């Protein structure tokens, strides 16, 4: 779990969101790689966006 | 073919009032009960199950629920479903033992935490609320309550937006994951359900991180904020005393009206066998019987105005509002069916402000 | 290996001298206790009868955990013997009859148990079976017994990873509306998932006459309460239906009971093996009470996990067979339920090679020699 | 769906070649042909219609 340096283009429009409709900005990443899928355990099997 | 109706507790004056109960039953034939103390104990519980219930041969037994715990008050009624008898849930208002299955029947003319907390759920209108959170201690009948607020917000589908649940374990290291989220927590409304040392390290808690301050609502009955929940805990926080909770009278004469209502609705009628041995398979009567309990209302007992749920509650059920100035509670309202009472005195916050303010603020440090 | 104290419980019809023999016979060469089993036989069941000798094992010496034998039909019976057991907080599970078939609801406390699989875990079985027909028909009728809404969503789900409609029965009486005729007649599936109990089963057999659930193509699946015992056929059951329950054609409800006696055994392995410490049970009646104070119960600490002697003791957490030996059945032509076959661990284990499933006779039978394209 | 009365087969064939050029996509379901000696308990018509 490291601090790092945030920069891009699709960021930087989210940047340009937070410059329109005022709110401070905070950033994080992704613990795993994907955004969330639906997932059978084997702990109750129960699938879940993940 | 006299009827028969039991019930058990500690202070036998409601004994000889249950005496008076079969005598005056006559109000709308005869009635033959056989009393019964309250075995304190599971095996003189079975003791007596044994000798006057087991052989009392009886249409149906009712039994006062005089705990003060879990199943264990009335588990020998808990074992009557080998008799399935018909019985009214009486001198608690624990509903976990109010549960359908495992527990078979018992009438509860008394209120289930949560549903009556559900007023809560009325207020929402009182802090015109349409955002709120889930506070809770991690246990049965909390998990139940839990699936009770599942419901309310299940009668919706703009609306009253609720949060995230938190559940603890008996003695939590640290609360401070609920402070956490509470950090978290832009709306002011917190769900609270607790035991009582539950809800006594929610008080501990509360002041802790000091969250506790307004803007911070803690929404719970008299159930949970009894005893030293009722000393130790921040006072005025969201709370109500369901009325006669307490009464053996609203109890006893609760078991006159509609016990008597019911009863009257036994009168090809078979009741049970007397020996427990030599009955091998339970009396089929109560589809009749519990039918009969549930179709059976009365008009009116010391319980209040008589009605039922489709679990066979009382219906029609009024909770007194409160909130406690100098740790002391005062009654802000009742509400039942038609009641959104305001009273006297205005409730402040954890600040002055007795109005409930608006909660939910844009942070705007935003994490994405 | 010392005799723990121990009294054996056998309610109905049961093996008495033989079994007896091998009650507290031997236990395992690593057993630091080999208790005595003591027998225990009866003609009345009923709790005030039963509870009574059971409280009196009690009253007598001190037993380890409860062993328990009962060879009536009627489970809810072992319920309240099982608050019976939260009441002694020995360890305990359902054994034969009435008493071995599996059901939910324990105490926190309660260490009751039953030997199998469950309305999930044989659920599995179910699918295997599912399997065993290799074919997609699947959908849900069943009555309002207790795990309704549990077994419901737990099939629901269960191979959501063809699901027809989920027929729900209340059984506060049935419906001439043939409200249920019609619409379980309009699931067309030859296979579905449908549990109940025997009991229930009235009415739901009756519209099975009525839309003729049985004829060729038409088939139904059953619990094991729908299972019913294996020596009792309703004729309204229907024959080669899918069927499972724990299985009394393997051997005996006796033969899970010397296996449960063995798990009796099994307590002091580990427990024994480092912590050995147990207070002897409170022999008082009055123990319901003031014995509060005498010891926490840890026996399931050591109880719930065990697998040993070939059968494991693996169980759930309301405490059914982990790793259960059952058998899923379909009823025969005879009038007999025929053995369909049995999934140890879930593991497929056909009772036949040739599944005699149900004039076009539609029977396309053909070979090739594949050739791409 | 139709009983028994004369006109059964008759009118049944006609109204079944009737539509049965219809250019547009008009759906004929099932024929319901009924029995006047008596009704049927078995609701084999109300299940079926």
């Amino acid at each position: 779990t490291v601090p790092q340096c945030c920069y891009g283009f699709c960021i930087d429009l989210l940047i340009k969101l937070a410059r329109t409709m005022q709110f401070t900005y905070e950033v994080h990443l992704v613990a795993d790689g994907k955004f969330g899928t639906q997932e059978r355990v084997q702990n109750s099997n129960k699938k879940e966006w993940n | 073919k006299i009827v028969n109706i039991g019930a058990v507790l500690s202070t036998r004056k409601h004994e000889q009032m249950f005496r008076e109960a079969v005598n005056q039953a006559n109000k709308r034939i005869q009635l033959q009960a056989t009393s019964v103390t309250h075995k304190p104990n599971a095996i003189q519980m079975a003791l007596s199950v044994c000798e006057d219930l087991i052989s009392s041969q009886v249409y149906a037994i009712l039994v006062s629920h005089p705990p003060t715990d879990h199943f264990t008050p009335t588990p020998v009624s808990y074992t009557a479903g080998f008799y399935r008898i018909p019985v009214l849930g009486l001198t608690t208002r624990m509903s976990i033992y109010s549960d359908k299955s495992i527990h078979l029947s018992f009438l509860r003319t008394v209120p289930p935490y949560s549903h009556q907390s559900s007023v809560w759920f009325e207020m929402m209108r009182v802090y015109n609320w349409n955002h709120i959170i889930l506070l809770v201690s991690d246990d049965h009948e909390g998990r139940a309550a839990q699936k009770r607020l599942e419901t309310l917000l299940e009668e919706r589908e703009r609306g009253p937006k609720a949060e995230k649940v938190l559940q603890f374990d008996p003695g939590t290291k640290n609360v401070t994951a609920l402070l956490m989220e509470a950090r978290e927590l832009e709306a002011r409304v917190i769900i609270l359900s607790a035991s009582e040392d539950d809800a006594a390290t929610v008080y501990r808690a509360a002041a802790m991180l000091d969250m506790t301050g307004s803007g911070y609502v803690w929404l719970v009955g008299e159930r949970e904020i009894s005893g030293n929940a009722l000393r130790y805990a921040p006072d005025g926080i969201i709370g109500l005393q369901l009325i006669n909770g307490k009464n053996e009278s609203a109890h006893i004469s609760d078991a006159v009206g509609v016990v008597a209502q019911a009863v009257h609705e036994l009168l090809n009628i078979t009741d049970p066998p007397r020996g427990c041995v030599g009955n091998t398979n339970i009396w089929k009567t109560g589809p009749l019987f519990k039918r009969v309990l549930m179709s059976s209302k009365y008009a009116d007992g010391v319980t209040g105005r008589v009605e039922f749920n489709e679990d066979g509650d009382r219906k029609f059920a009024q909770y007194s509002i409160m909130n406690l100035q100098n740790r002391k509670l005062v009654q802000v309202g009742i509400y039942n069916g038609t009641h959104v009472i305001p009273n006297d005195r205005k409730i402040i916050w954890p600040g002055g402000e007795t109005e409930k303010p608006r909660g939910y603020q844009m942070s705007t440090r935003l994490k994405i | 290996p010392p005799s723990i104290g121990i009294a054996v419980i056998l309610v109905g019809t049961s093996d008495e001298v033989a079994i007896k023999d091998a009650h507290e016979k031997d236990d395992f060469h690593h057993l630091s206790v080999v208790p005595r089993v003591e027998l225990v036989a009866m003609n009345e069941t009923d709790p005030k009868s039963i509870i009574t000798r059971i409280c009196d094992l009690m009253s007598d010496r001190k037993i380890q955990g409860v062993v328990f034998a009962d060879d009536t039909d009627q489970e809810a019976i072992a319920q309240i013997l099982d608050f019976i057991s939260a009441q002694t907080l020995t360890p305990i599970l359902g054994i034969h009859g009435g008493s071995s078939m599996i059901m939910a609801d324990k105490d926190e406390s309660s260490m009751f148990f039953q030997f199998g699989p469950s309305i999930e875990q044989q659920a599995s079985v179910m699918l295997n079976i599912m399997e065993e027909y290799d074919w997609y028909i699947f959908s849900i009728v069943t009555t309002y017994f207790p795990g309704y809404q549990d077994f419901v969503n737990k099939i629901r789900s269960t191979i959501e990873n063809e699901l027809e409609e989920v027929l729900l029965l209340d059984m506060s009486l049935d419906d001439g509306d043939s409200k249920i005729q019609n619409q379980l007649k309009k699931l067309q599936s030859p296979i579905i998932l449908l549990y109940c109990t025997k009991e229930e089963a009235t009415y739901i057999f009756e519209v099975a006459n009525s839309v003729g659930l049985t004829g060729y193509g038409y088939t139904w699946i059953v619990p094991s309460l729908v299972a019913g015992d294996t020596d009792t056929v309703p004729s309204e059951f229907p024959t080669g239906l899918i069927s499972v329950s724990y299985d009394e054609w393997d051997y005996g409800l006796p033969a899970r009971v010397r296996d449960g006696i063995a798990i009796i055994t099994t307590a002091a392995s580990d427990m024994l093996s480092e912590h050995s410490f147990i207070p002897e049970p409170k022999s008082s009646c009055y123990n319901t009470h003031e014995k509060r104070i005498y010891q926490s119960n840890m026996l399931n600490r050591y109880l719930i996990n065990v697998t040993f002697e070939g059968r494991d003791l693996s169980f759930s957490e309301d405490g059914y067979q982990m790793h259960p030996k059952l058998v899923i059945i379909l009823l025969n032509k005879e009038r007999k339920w025929e053995r369909v076959g049995k999934w140890k661990d879930k593991s497929l284990q056909m009772k036949y090679y040739v599944w005699p499933r149900m004039q076009e006779d539609d029977h396309l039978s053909i070979v090739t020699l594949e050739e791409a394209p | 769906v139709t009983t028994y009365f004369p006109g059964y087969q008759d009118f049944v064939n006609k109204i079944r070649s009737t539509i049965e050029n219809s250019f547009v996509g008009w759906e004929l379901e099932e024929v319901l042909l009924l029995d006047m000696s008596l009704d049927d308990g078995d609701s084999k018509i109300q299940n079926q219609l």
